[PDB]
């Protein structure tokens, strides 16, 4: 699964995802930074939607996936994620009525004689039998997508200044770095000639100073080599070389 | 409406741990809970669907449970790999409705302890043709994650213009961190020297650049 949208709206707009066949039921599901997944709202092959009851209002989902909550506040502020959902609702006779009769005559019954009966032809037929059904769902999902962070904010995108990072000339195993400073918001990734490098590489969480702004760094370790650092929320991706000192 | 789950839960290499999810009648009594395992940087994984029913792709580790209006989840054997933040999820008043629980980070204990790498960048070039001066220490490879950094100058601790992030776990299951110092330029070539003192139970790791000598 893969969702896909801005990274960064400004509070109190609209903000809208899409997932990327028909043949499955996909559902949004959101979570805040350390909170916890919150439902959003479900989309089955029919063409129905069914949605958290307190955030419906702000929420809808059409396509032919797409998202969109309205008047977005910092609380919004999540990452939103395209899940794969299979619901079921499932009628049943009210326990008791040990006998379901059929779908002509919509109805339950304690004994089976009464099974041929339109509701209330016999006299007797209130206390054997009822047309009332218990209604039990069942839930789950069934796979998922990696997610998109999207960030509510009145700050504006701005995009990082990558710079090499080299030892000093002062030697068994080489060790090369990237320092992405002073971007927002999150997040950006970072692969190492294109990702041909894969063993020996670590992205450091990000920090922030005072200026509100983030840096991050990531190092590989090797016995020339290029990181790619890309930011989304400034449609930034820059190919920075590491070439290590003479000396 | 809210699941309701333990915190944290913690064990040893090769054991079992379990996980409640307390409801009511109205989400967790009405039927068949979910589960789902989160690993920071891995999309979601859906661990248990109905009471018992074992994921699609899913080990016999993992088992599930349920009794009244709480549910159990279940891991045996345990591995380093299964440090994981676990949720139930289960349907109220909607089949389209979710409710989740509150969430439960699992800790796997008795790695064997491994002390930090440190590797000290000194400013690059192009960051000095600006006036600022960024010191990076990046840390590695150590378990336990709990390290202290202190940064020295010309044999005095220094106190201003330093950040550290917290230690989060790397693809082989040790922790990592960095530390920052932010200088301008002018303050990079007034010291004569710089240190990085990574502290890890009770040992340290000292990382040295002469901006003379760069």
């Amino acid at each position: 699964l893969r969702e896909s949208g801005p990274s960064l709206v400004k509070p109190s707009q609209t903000l809208s995802l899409t997932c990327t066949l028909s043949d499955k039921a996909v559902g949004w599901v959101r979570q805040a930074p350390g909170k916890a997944l919150e439902w959003l709202g479900s989309i089955d092959t029919g063409g129905n939607a069914g949605y958290n009851p307190g955030l419906k209002s702000r929420l809808s989902i059409t396509q032919d996936v797409s998202l969109s909550v309205s008047t977005v506040t910092t609380e919004d502020s999540a990452t939103y994620y395209c899940t794969t959902v299979q619901q079921k609702t499932k009628k049943s006779c009210p326990d008791g009525y040990t006998y379901d009769c059929g779908a002509a005559r919509r109805t339950c019954c304690s004994r089976y004689d009464f099974c041929g009966y339109s509701m209330y032809a016999r006299a007797d037929w209130d206390w054997y039998c009822t047309a009332n059904y218990i209604n039990t769902y069942e839930f789950y999902v069934d796979a998922w997508g990696q997610g998109l962070l999207v960030t509510v904010s009145s700050a504006s995108t701005t995009a990082p200044k990558v710079y090499p990072l080299s030892s000093c000339c002062g030697s068994s195993t080489v060790t090369l770095g990237c320092l992405v400073s002073s971007y927002m918001p999150e997040p950006v990734t970072v692969t190492w000639n294109s990702g041909a490098l894969k063993s020996g590489v670590h992205t450091f969480p990000a920090v922030l100073q005072s200026s509100g702004l983030y840096s991050l760094s990531s190092m590989v370790t090797v016995p020339t080599f290029t990181c790619n650092v890309a930011h989304p929320a400034s449609s930034t991706k820059v190919d920075k070389a590491v070439e290590p000192k003479s000396c | 409406a809210v699941l309701n789950q333990p915190s944290s839960v913690s064990g040893s290499l090769g054991q079992r741990v379990s996980i409640t999810c307390s409801g009511s009648s109205s989400n967790v009594g009405n039927g068949y809970v979910s589960w789902y395992q989160l690993i920071p940087g891995s999309a979601p994984r859906t661990l248990i669907y109905g009471d018992t029913s074992r994921a699609s792709g899913v080990p016999d580790r993992f088992s599930g449970s349920r009794s009244g209006n709480t549910a159990t989840l279940t891991i045996s054997s345990l591995q380093a790999e299964d440090e994981a933040d676990y949720f139930c999820a289960s349907a109220e008043d909607s089949s389209s409705n979710a409710v989740f629980g509150s969430g439960t980070t699992l800790t796997v204990l008795g790695q064997p302890k491994s002390p930090p790498s440190v590797t000290l960048f000194p400013p690059s070039t192009e960051e000095l043709n600006g006036n600022k001066a960024t010191l990076v220490c990046l840390i590695s490879d150590f378990y336990p994650g709990s390290v202290t950094v202190v940064w020295k100058a010309d044999g005095s601790t220094i106190t201003r213009n330093v950040e550290t992030t917290r230690a989060s776990k790397q693809s082989n299951s040790k922790y990592a961190a960095s530390s920052y110092l932010s200088l301008t330029s002018s303050d990079w070539k007034s010291k004569g020297s710089y240190s990085c003192e990574v502290t890890h139970e009770g040992s340290t790791v000292t990382k040295t650049v002469k901006p003379s000598e760069c």
